[PDB]
């Protein structure tokens, strides 16, 4: 899906598998945190379904011996003497030992501040020990977490329980037509971009001798040449745009192990899952219930939420009984018209745009004559046209799909290519299509926060700043404080001071919030970009003030107060919001279940051989399964006739679903329900 | 207390930016007169853009141009920045024609007669040796914002590439009001209507569109049963 | 109403659009028409709308725990890709909005859109089929909304003052309008005390009485009342003839508000109200200025003094357990209750610091949503965490989420979140398939006769008596007391009766008892309903979703299967106690029973205990034998005093529990007979609903205790 | 500065604990 | 016996059929369900369904 | 007492009950009655013995069911259990 | 532009005095634009004339009863403010209402200079004890809209002179609401609903008809800076 989606899945850590275990041999110990898996596997990223603790995440600075076993690395204190000498401990190791956390207020020599300090323990015990007993200490406080985990902002203000769902969630982003770094990071987002593999790093140093949207060639200081190719528009896994892009121009030094060119969700070496979104926090006449979200009409108009999908269609002509299935423009009985988009050959044209229905490589297949209907016999003397012993098998492009086409290849066994035995022809269309954000589409953010786009508004309506400037997502109020992720309110805040920047009162002294901040921090530009790494990073006390300078707009005012709010206007009627709004920037991804592809419908169509029964899924055209406990909702309303006719006329009756369509078409009443076919098979299965 | 006519007082900023002053007003007449004024120029004040594009050497989005440095994707989101007025109120041809090496820009654009580039220097494209361009823009006359139209609703051929078109002149637009709630007999708001276009039309321009807009939609009442 | 797909309708209505597209000439032939439909021509559009026009359509969400999980809706063209469902029927579907789906089912049948019409329509399903409370209501935004402009604000502007000095009564306006218009110029406050002159509202009975009281109130004639300009706004929607309520909108209120106007005012009526509730909830939710900011969020003034408090008395006990004087095992114990008072004081303090204006606060204490636990995590403490064994770990969690946790206390936490999101999922499964077994266990139990006309009943406890006297209302009367029906006649001290026999105990049915002084009502029982296969309606009672006498031919006793199953989410006794109540086990705690009644004989030791009882009448000695780690219920002893722990010499009566725990559910049928030990399972199963929140009424509890005991075994052929 | 090694973009840290090992 | 196969240890229940050689009579919510009858409940049960409409008598003149 | 009915909601759910003895009982009265006007709108051009037309004036493209429930409700149909 | 046509006026009469307008079908989202603005344009300037203040004989440092009648001070202040009264001097003008013996007042004893016309004769004001007399002068003034209380606090002479609140406005109560109606394909356009209760001083139609003129010139005011032209 990203390319941290693939950097995570090959960090993958399964119980499951052969030598393992069976999952319905799984108890509740098998799958909870164990104190032993601190520094080598998260306790964090694991999914919520039926495979939740079966299967994690390594640790980032975790390694594995020769043996088998987990290492994770510590800085050796010999006597309350912090060393930079460190050693890979194994998971029993680490028991033999005492270590200290990796947040101890040091020395600058390396001694420790406290006699009494937070240790970790064998049998996973937790408490103050003497500075003379310290044995180890960590070497990050984010040595616990996963890649994918690191790159949750404040996340120490977040419950393990929305923090799992917004880790699981960064893997489930959908790269978009062009992607924004985050202004509230943590510093993971680089190398995370670099080990996925998805950029393009320099191998060796060297200038830039031709760039161009195709390869990009590096002259280097001995006089080599190394030339790295982009990849364009190429469809991934899972359906999603790999589109690398070039970073350096013409004439530019670049140092080895650089990155000269980024791929998708990417922006000068960063993860970029998703967009800096102006949020407000306030319920908006009902639109945003319950986790609903509202957005800005701005992110369809600017393609700030467009990403670029790609279908891959394929088919094949082969060897038949009665002959050999061939692709050809000649198709009996189709106007000139639908073929227009085919070329000589019957396949579509790189470039035509085709909806749903349309024909994308025409295929006939030749039909015995003992194979026809007898209707269809007299329909065919009653037309003429002798010598259409061939039949319509051309590949249509699916319901729900659309888009034009980027791409075609053709496999011929004729063209000496090798096909499996019994084909003569094979091809493959790709499909490219931009998809705006459109309602329904799941938006979600770092911290669990999910949630479906509800509404839409013009760019008029939304709820405006004194300046003018239109909010672009509308956050409901209610679904924050419930789950425990105020990250997501206090990123909201830093965002802000991200997009103004802020100045710090240098005279009289530096203040007494930003003593312990680092000089870098105490003056910001607009669009400053920051990093507040996991369990360190900024506090609430240096956050606040930082909320009280905060730098002006263009035309002088401050907008947002030191609480972090600001005034807003009703854009639907202009009167202004009775009470101040938090308002600020908060980092909105795109994940891959969107309404393009959840939406499906079926009147009729194909149904299982042998049951009788539509078919599943929305692949196969399928229908909505009535299970076991809807029947006991219609038997508990008493609604009788619509149960009947959900179980035979609707679905199994062989019979009864052709009468009803032909009651509909004909207007009459619908029919009385037979007996379902299923219900033969048990009986004969019974037998 | 008894009425006078209101009056509006224009003070410029820069060339693309101007205040408007309104009073006397009724006190909390304000904020809605400017909120109306504000609606109708965020969303239906006439403009230009460039309906569809077609390049040379690509038949879709989702390719590259042999040396140039962005993508056709890149290229039509650069085109998107544009800013053009037209005359004709109907479809007309724009060409572009660049051998490189050297930055193409909207400069290099030649309008023909009535239409005309209003920002000469955007950056469009990178091209070194080997780049060549050769680009016509379809440019029309609508208002708001209209998707980019379907090659099946429209007779375009497949060389044709459609590109969403946003018709609004306008930038940015906000409003504050002073209120005099001094406890006397008088007692009046005054409206302050900040607009700020994107040099395809002067401030003033617009706010004279928004108010033949309402002037015209508000003379719906007005009519008798 | 219910906004569905453009795209989808077109498809599900496919051959209905067929039919009309060959119908208006649209199309030459059917043929023709199908392949219009399918590559969507422009005036499929045009006929689609005629099409769906008043054709009810079915929503459903996975998993149908009960049967409002399907409801039928009229379907409205709209565009876009996504379900439009409407904000009150989410609690039924247990739907929040962050990712789910919905399936769409077409009736096509004349019957079955009847069905869907009259049956399974959103608008004839407000009530709770299982409770009778209503769902369809003010559950989030519009509580909230509701409850701010129902605020009555002191020092808000525009309040009234009284005649003092030159200046007359400040604050008094002729109309309702013109407290509108002043809001509007800047002058009132919508949530100001002010007098007003409504002319259009009925006063409440209380002053409607001394105003006119031999007539009603007229629409039309006016009276003074010392309200909000929001209270007055708000009771506009309920709307004239309806008395005014004065009150803060909490979620209480709304929701009492509704059932009132469901056992009153007809269903068409409430829906109507409730949606203009919804309307103006959310509108005031929009202005209610409820956001959260790190402002918003108050931490302790005493965070350090309180927790240094605790640190000092943690530090003590454990140098107690430094010297050897405290156990391992019990030195956890007494930390863990030095941290739970800690915690209990944090709360305290986060409480009275907090003032209402805080919008976190006034999201809780308006009912809407979150609990004041949540808060003192959010800004206090997040407390002692528990590991995956299950016990708290002796060191709490002491920084709250506002603060930072920091590594070690981050990892401690995931030690519990993890596990309770891992058991959530067996919790699930074992519920839903006791659901299933309850199911099949009374899915063929209608509603086929009228009245059996057996006089037959239960005696119900309606109010407790006091020591003192007057009356005490119990708890039980909600679940066991109300919509049932009467199979005696109930008398007090006076020859007068209150309540005629198989009249519904309505709302103020019950206060004509509890007024009169009878504290008892024999009432009829599905378990007493004599019939051959099925139940009758007089002996059900009132059905809690319509509202009414339940009609007959109802699948009770699915209802009542769904009814106990949807809250079986929410169990920890617990789940496996329900289990084995309803599967007639052989109890884990065994507890014992007097078999006879007579006298105590208590022969208590240390290796063992044994306890004989010496009957009251006639036979002989009765001797047991249990291990003495139980201990003895205290047994209301003939002496009136409930804790009387069971010594040698107490007269404990025929069928009483002797030890704690659970009896045998199958000797109790031996011993006080059928009609005993269904209602020993009915409320024992409904303890273990009622110590979690959940209220189900004792009607569907009975109607599974009816199916377990339909058979009887055969000693001689 | 946050890692100054590759000639990535300036992201400013709010670190205040050092880095002993990189990742 | 049908109604019980569906729900608990198919087999077991199924071998005693056989053997018991039990007939069951189709009436009931479960096994209406499967063969496609109305279930014997609600709309379904004999009261309403079996029940004729006619218009009382009078008619209009056109 | 009431708010004009719009839409699937008229008739009233309340007076319709009136008419008939149960919820269940409404929805085969309505059901056959939308049968028989839909059996006389089919067999209108074509057969004697058509069924009964529309009792009440019906809408312009108004469906069966409703043409049905309105005239339930204004007591032009009988029953018979 | 392009042109934006079709868009009507209707309207349901409920009462006589009070009506529910339609503009319907308006342009996605022009009924928010236009829907504020009339209500506030119909409750803050149209032209009426209403009670400025009044001085009861037998009151003046007390305002608490007024002896003689059964009603206390401000309750003949409120029906004394919901007294309609049309004048067309455009400025202040001083009426005298008295009637003596038991009784009762109405809003037609009272005795109108020449230029102002009571509309509600058979307002109730008072009831007259046995032997009950009372005195009382009115102040009339014209004005838009409504200005508080304590506003004619400068202009109530220095004895027994309360002002009252004004409502100029001859409209009471103005509701709106959108709802979405479509011709052609798309099934968003908007559809005004204005709900107007107004006094017998003018009907909801001529109420409507003055918003709509002063609207019209309000924006004129910003129409004649270019004449630019616009989609009709
Ligand atoms: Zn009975």
């Amino acid at each position: 899906n990203n390319p941290l989606s693939g950097l995570t899945h090959k960090r993958r850590l399964s119980a499951l598998g052969p030598g393992g275990l069976s999952r319905e041999r799984a108890g509740l110990e098998v799958r909870d945190v164990h104190p032993s898996h601190y520094g080598r596997m998260c306790p964090i990223e694991t999914p919520e379904g039926p495979n939740i603790g079966l299967i994690g995440s390594l640790s980032v600075y975790a390694r594995v011996n020769p043996f088998g076993f987990i290492e994770t690395p510590y800085r050796k204190v010999v006597d309350g003497v912090v060393s930079d000498e460190i050693v890979y401990l194994t998971a029993d190791e680490e028991d033999r030992h005492v270590v200290a956390q990796a947040n101890s207020p040091i020395d600058a020599d390396g001694r420790f501040v406290e006699p009494r300090v937070l240790v970790r323990r064998k049998a996973g015990e937790v408490e103050y020990v003497p500075s003379s007993e310290v044995d180890y200490m960590d070497v990050s406080p984010r040595q616990m977490v996963s890649v994918a985990t690191a790159m949750i902002p404040f996340l120490e203000h977040d419950d393990a329980n929305r923090a799992l769902m917004g880790a699981n969630m960064q893997r489930q982003a959908v790269p978009l037509v062009r992607s924004e770094a985050p202004l509230v990071g943590t510093g993971m987002e680089l190398r995370a971009a670099i080990d996925a593999g998805d950029v393009v790093v320099a191998e060796e140093s060297g200038v830039i001798e031709e760039v161009s949207a195709d390869y990009i060639t590096v002259m280097h200081d001995n006089g080599t040449r190394r030339t790295y190719r982009m990849r364009k528009f190429a469809r991934s896994n899972h359906g999603t745009c790999a589109n690398q892009c070039p970073i350096v121009d013409a004439g530019d030094r670049v140092e080895a192990g650089q990155v000269i060119a980024d791929g998708p969700c990417t922006d000068d070496g960063e993860m970029a899952l998703g967009k800096n979104l102006l949020v407000a926090i306030m319920p908006w006449e009902g639109h945003n219930y319950e986790d609903a979200i509202i957005l800005s009409n701005r992110l369809v108009e600017e393609d700030v939420l467009t990403s670029i999908h790609i279908e891959e269609h394929e088919i094949d002509a082969r060897d038949t009984k009665l002959g050999a299935e061939e692709i050809t423009r000649d198709i009996p009985n189709i106007s000139d018209e639908v073929l227009a988009d085919l070329d000589e050959r019957g396949i579509v044209r790189i470039g035509a745009e085709v909806r749903d229905g349309d024909i994308l490589v025409g295929k006939v297949t030749p039909k015995g004559e003992t194979e026809l209907t007898p209707e269809e016999r007299l329909l065919r003397a009653i037309f003429g046209e002798k010598a259409r012993e061939v039949r319509d098998t051309s590949l249509k492009v699916p319901h729900g799909e659309s888009g034009k086409v980027i791409g075609i290849r053709v496999f011929s066994r004729e063209d000496e290519d090798e096909l499996p035995a019994g084909v003569n022809e094979l091809v493959r269309v790709y499909v490219a299509q931009k998809r705006k954000i459109s309602d329904g589409d799941k938006l979600a953010g770092r911290h669990g926060n999910k949630g479906v786009i509800g509404k839409i508004l013009p760019v008029e309506d939304m709820p405006f700043l004194a300046d003018g400037t239109p909010v672009d997502i509308i956050l409901n109020t209610h679904g924050v404080p419930r789950r425990m992720n105020i990250g997501q309110i206090l990123e909201t805040h830093l965002g802000w001071c991200a997009h103004s920047g802020w100045k710090v009162d240098a005279a009289k002294g530096v203040p007494d919030w930003a003593a312990r901040l680092p000089d870098e921090l105490l003056e910001a530009q607009p669009n400053a970009i920051v990093s507040t790494p996991v369990f360190d990073g900024a506090q609430e006390a240096e956050l606040q003030g930082l909320l009280s300078c905060t730098l002006p707009n263009r035309d002088g005012d401050v907008l947002v107060d030191a609480d972090g709010k600001a005034m807003l206007f009703d854009g639907r009627s202009g009167e202004p919001f009775p009470y101040p709004v938090t308002v600020g920037y908060m980092y909105i991804m795109k994940l891959h279940h969107l309404v393009d592809d959840k939406i499906h419908a079926r009147s009729t169509g194909p149904y299982s051989m042998i049951t009788q029964q539509p078919l599943g899924g929305k692949a196969q055209f399928g229908g909505q399964r009535f299970g076991e406990m809807e029947c006991w909702a219609m038997q508990a309303y008493g609604a009788a006739y619509t149960l009947q006719e959900l179980l035979t006329i609707k679905s199994d009756d062989t019979v009864g679903r052709v009468k009803v369509y032909e009651a509909i078409v004909k207007g009459e009443n619908i029919p009385e329900p037979g007996i379902p076919e299923s219900f033969k098979v048990l009986l004969k299965e019974l037998q | 207390l008894i009425s006078q006519r209101p009056t509006l007082s224009e003070d410029v900023l820069t060339d693309n930016r101007s205040q408007f002053v309104i009073e006397p007003l009724e006190p909390g007449f304000g904020y809605t007169l400017g909120n109306s004024l504000r609606r109708t120029l965020l969303s239906s004040i006439p403009g230009a853009a460039v309906t569809s594009i077609r390049i040379d050497g690509v038949l879709h989005e989702f390719t590259t141009v042999p040396g140039v440095k962005e993508d056709v994707t890149e290229i039509i989101l650069n085109l998107k920045s544009l800013v053009v007025s037209s005359e004709e109120d109907e479809p007309v041809t724009m060409y572009l024609r660049k051998q490189g090496p050297g930055e193409v820009t909207a400069g290099d654009i030649v309008p023909p007669a009535g239409v005309t580039v209003h920002n000469p220097g955007m950056h469009i494209a990178t091209l070194n040796d080997k780049g060549k361009l050769e680009v016509e823009l379809v440019v029309e006359r609508g208002r708001g914002y209209v998707p980019a139209v379907q090659n099946r609703a429209s007779g375009a051929e497949i060389g044709r590439i459609p590109v969403d078109s946003i018709y609004s002149p306008v930038l940015k637009v906000t409003y504050k009001v002073d209120a005099t709630r001094v406890e006397q007999r008088t007692d009046f708001d005054k409206l302050i209507l900040d607009v700020e276009t994107k040099n395809s039309i002067s401030p003033r321009d617009a706010l004279a569109s928004a108010g033949k807009t309402l002037v015209e939609l508000f003379g719906l009442a007005r009519e008798l049963n | 109403q219910c906004g569905l797909p453009k795209l989808m309708a077109l498809e599900l209505f496919k051959p209905f659009v067929m039919k009309r597209l060959v119908d208006l000439n649209h199309a030459q032939n059917i043929k023709s028409a199908k392949r219009m439909v399918e590559r969507q021509r422009p005036q499929v559009w045009d006929v689609l709308e005629e099409v769906i026009a008043e054709h009810p359509v079915l929503l459903n969400r996975a998993p149908t725990l009960h049967r409002l999980g399907i409801q039928a809706f009229e379907p409205m063209l709209v565009e876009g890709k996504a379900i439009q469902l409407h904000p009150l029927v989410c609690e039924a579907f247990n739907a929040d909005f962050d990712g789910d789906q919905m399936a769409v089912h077409l009736p096509l049948s004349a019957e079955a859109q009847a069905e869907a019409r009259i049956l399974m329509l959103s608008s004839n399903n407000i009530l709770s089929p299982a409770s009778g409370r209503p769902l369809a209501m003010p559950r989030l935004d519009m509580v909230t909304g509701l409850y701010y402009l129902t605020t009555e604000v002191p020092g808000d502007t525009g309040e009234y003052q009284p005649a003092s000095g030159d200046h007359p009564e400040t604050g008094v306006y002729s109309s309702p309008a013109e407290a509108i218009m002043a809001a509007d110029r800047g002058v009132l406050s919508v949530r100001a005390k002010i007098k007003v002159r409504l002319t259009q509202l009925r006063p409440p009975v209380e002053i409607e009485a001394e105003l006119f009281g031999h007539s009603g109130w007229q629409p039309g004639d006016a009276w003074m009342a010392e309200t909000t300009l929001g209270r007055v706004m708000f009771n506009e929607l309920l709307p004239l003839g309806y008395p005014f309520v004065n009150k803060q909108m909490h979620k209480k209120v709304q929701a009492a508000i509704i059932n009132d106007l469901a056992e009153r005012y007809p269903m068409i009526v409430v829906a109507q109200t409730v949606d203009k509730l919804k309307d103006a909830g959310f509108y005031w939710a929009t202005r209610s200025g409820v956001t959260v900011s790190m402002a918003d969020v108050l931490v302790p003034p005493r965070k350090k003094e309180i927790l240094d408090h605790y640190e000092e008395r943690a530090d003590k006990v454990e140098k107690q357990f430094q010297r050897g004087a405290l156990n391992h095992d019990e030195r956890n114990e007494a930390l863990v209750e030095i941290w739970k008072e800690a915690t209990d004081e944090v709360g305290q303090a986060l409480r009275e610091h907090y003032p209402d204006d805080n919008p976190i606060i006034t999201i809780v204490d308006s009912g809407a949503t979150g609990n004041f636990t949540q808060t003192r995590t959010l800004a206090g403490m997040k407390g002692l965490v528990t590991n995956p064994k299950g016990e708290f770990i002796p060191r709490p969690v002491k920084s709250s989420f506002r603060e930072g946790l920091t590594v070690l206390e981050y990892f401690i936490n995931t030690h519990g979140a993890r596990k309770g999101l891992a058991d959530t999922a067996l919790r699930t499964a074992d519920s839903g398939y006791l659901t299933r077994r309850l199911v099949d266990v009374s899915q063929d139990v209608i509603v086929r006769e009228h009245d059996c006309q057996t006089e037959r009943g239960i005696v119900v406890e309606l109010a407790e008596r006091a020591p003192d006297g007057t009356l005490i209302r119990d708890p039980y009367i909600e679940t066991s007391a109300y919509a049932r029906t009467l199979g005696t006649d109930a008398v007090d001290e006076a020859g007068n009766v209150i309540v005629e026999r198989g009249q519904d105990l309505g709302d103020p049915e019950i206060d004509a008892l509890l007024a009169a002084g009878i504290t008892q009502v024999k009432v009829r029982s599905v378990l007493t309903c004599a019939t051959s296969t099925g139940v009758c309606a007089t002996c059900y009672g009132r059905s809690m979703a319509t509202g009414k006498l339940v009609d007959i031919g109802e699948a009770v006793g699915i209802v009542a299967a769904q009814s106990i199953g949807e809250p079986g989410t929410q169990l920890t006794g617990g789940l496996p106690r329900v289990q084995e109540l309803f599967e007639a086990r052989v109890p884990r705690g065994k507890a014992p029973i007097a078999d006879v009644t007579g006298r105590v004989r208590l022969e208590d030791g240390e290796r063992f205990y044994k306890i004989t009882i010496v009957p009251d009448d006639g036979g002989e000695e009765v001797v047991y034998d249990k291990i003495s780690k139980r201990q003895r219920l205290r047994v209301f002893k003939h002496e009136d005093g409930s804790e009387r722990v069971l010594s040698d010499g107490d007269h404990v009566e025929v069928g009483q529990q002797l030890m704690e725990g659970s009896a045998d559910p199958h000797e109790v049928l031996r011993v006080q007979g059928p009609r005993e030990v269904q209602i020993h399972l009915v409320r024992e199963v409904q303890e273990v609903y009622r110590a979690q929140g959940v209220s189900i009424h004792d009607k569907h509890i009975e109607v599974i205790v009816r199916q377990m005991l339909r058979r009887v075994t055969i000693i001689d052929s | 500065s946050n890692n100054s090694v590759p000639g990535a973009p300036n992201r400013v840290s709010f670190a205040k604990l050092r880095e002993p090992l990189e990742v | 016996w049908l109604s019980a196969a569906s729900f608990q240890e198919t087999t077991r229940v199924l071998t005693d059929a056989a053997i018991n050689c039990r007939s069951d009579k189709l009436n009931g919510l479960k096994e209406n369900v499967i063969i496609g009858k109305l279930i014997p409940a609600g709309t379904g049960i004999n009261r309403y369904r079996n029940i004729a409409v006619q218009p009382t008598e009078e008619a209009r003149a056109a | 007492g009431y708010d004009t009915p719009l839409g699937i909601t008229n008739p009233p759910i309340d007076e319709l009950l009136d008419r008939v003895s149960s919820k269940y009982a409404l929805v085969i009265y309505a059901a056959k009655r939308a049968r028989q006007i839909n059996d006389y709108y089919n067999q209108l051009g074509e057969g004697i013995l058509e069924y009964v037309g529309p009792l009440v004036e019906p809408g312009l493209q108004e469906k069966p069911l409703s043409i049905a429930l309105r005239e339930i409700h204004a007591d032009l149909l009988e029953h018979t259990e």
